[PDB]
């Protein structure tokens, strides 16, 4: 349930990926991303975050997450690997990890 | 954490410049949507404001601490306006209409709609 | 270094098997594990490393190298993800970065 | 970056380790084995120390600088014997044999399987 996201990854590095969540009381959620510790806010109902695939600090748009990748998977020279990870703190029981993976079709 | 007054000015304008870029998007792809389409599209700009608020935060105290002096309301609304300006919603905008993914609007979407701006709730991390 | 492969095991207790086999300029390889940097010599032919999905630092090998995990993955609750990332320096040319991946089955 | 003296009884006993742990294997694994699979088997362990020796000198000089005082070559004796015990190289054994990927025995291997303990070639990083 929590760990259930709705990840839509793209076809092009120019496209960010979009998730969106819908919500033991839940503390905190962090996404670690190659750009940072990036914090969010999963209120009741839907959320929805922007991943990107590229880094440009000096013009990308404030509190942007950015993929960690792309990562060559082994027997496969098609595709590479976009990741993140993120940590849900709750209120009581241990935290949750959660890993998010989008697959890129390579050029 | 925040005084209220700069909080305030931070969630109006990043709303007003989140709802700018909807007016501007439904100008070329409003025709075909139904009147609560729409107005699930404003709610999504202000929960995309929720969802990311902490995050925003981080980025605000950052451009506040390199102004070299205690800030004031101005500082606030102008960062507030940048935001607004810089998020490009119609990643989603496009992507919801285009999948058919516009959510179902219901009861508490209608009242985050309804709020002041600057009544929109926000956590602080 | 094109040709690696992960051999994954069913169960925690027993560690991955990470094969690669080097033709031929590399001058580094590095495993990023859960319990740090893990400095490795791809010597020309066949190369062999273990990877444990868990750690005990006291009663670990020396020079182990753990998975990072387990991940909860979305949509997929009868397995975790353990994972690894590996960098591979050459003379000449940009780092490549791989992805070691293995799914455990859940409880 | 380590004297030759130190790098020679390192080597000499983490593959004796290795190769009584092979031995001890073969008592029960071996009857199916070809000649050449296992001088296989026995090039896998030299190799093994080849591919781990910079994160075996990470560890080595960590217990060495802990020591308490300089160290003398019995230290990398010693050092040495424990890596050559603890690696359980039978879960590389087992799975190569199971699976049947046990490699085929090739020229460089059999020129490392001649070689000197001592003398097997190690690169520092
Ligand atoms: C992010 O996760 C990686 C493992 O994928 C870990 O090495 C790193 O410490 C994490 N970053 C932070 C800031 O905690
Ligand atoms: C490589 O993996 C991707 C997704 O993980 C898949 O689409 C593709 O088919 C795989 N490679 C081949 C040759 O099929
Ligand atoms: C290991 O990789 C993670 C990303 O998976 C990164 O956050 C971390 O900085 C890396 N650790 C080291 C020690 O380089
Ligand atoms: C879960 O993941 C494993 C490994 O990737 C796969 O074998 C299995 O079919 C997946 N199950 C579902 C329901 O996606």
């Amino acid at each position: 349930a929590a760990a259930d996201w709705d990840v839509y990854c793209s076809q092009d590095e120019s496209i960010p990926a979009k998730f969106i969540s819908r919500l033991q009381a839940l503390e905190k959620t962090e996404i670690n991303c190659s750009n940072g510790l990036v914090p969010i806010t999963q209120e009741f109902g839907i959320n929805m975050m922007l991943i990107q695939y590229t880094r440009n600090e000096l013009l990308d748009s404030p509190g942007m997450c950015v993929f960690w990748g792309p990562y060559s998977v082994p027997k496969n020279d098609t595709v590479v690997l976009y990741t993140v990870t993120a940590r849900l703190k709750w209120s009581e029981g241990p935290p949750t990890n959660l890993s998010i993976q989008c697959y890129m079709p390579k050029s | 954490f925040l005084n209220k007054a700069f909080e305030v000015a931070l969630k109006v304008q990043i709303i007003a410049g989140f709802d700018r870029g909807l007016v501007k998007w439904l100008r070329v792809h409003g025709r075909t949507l139904s009147t609560v389409q729409k107005k699930a599209l404003y709610f999504v700009n202000r929960r995309y404001m929720q969802t990311h608020w902490a995050n925003y935060m981080l980025w605000i105290n950052k451009k506040i601490d390199a102004l070299g002096r205690t800030p004031v309301v101005g500082d606030y609304t102008r960062l507030g306006a940048e935001i607004g300006r810089r998020i490009d919603m119609a990643y989603f905008y496009d992507f919801l209409k285009d999948k058919n993914m516009i959510p179902k609007y219901l009861p508490y979407m209608e009242e985050i709609n309804r709020m002041r701006p600057a009544d929109v709730p926000v956590k602080y991390m």
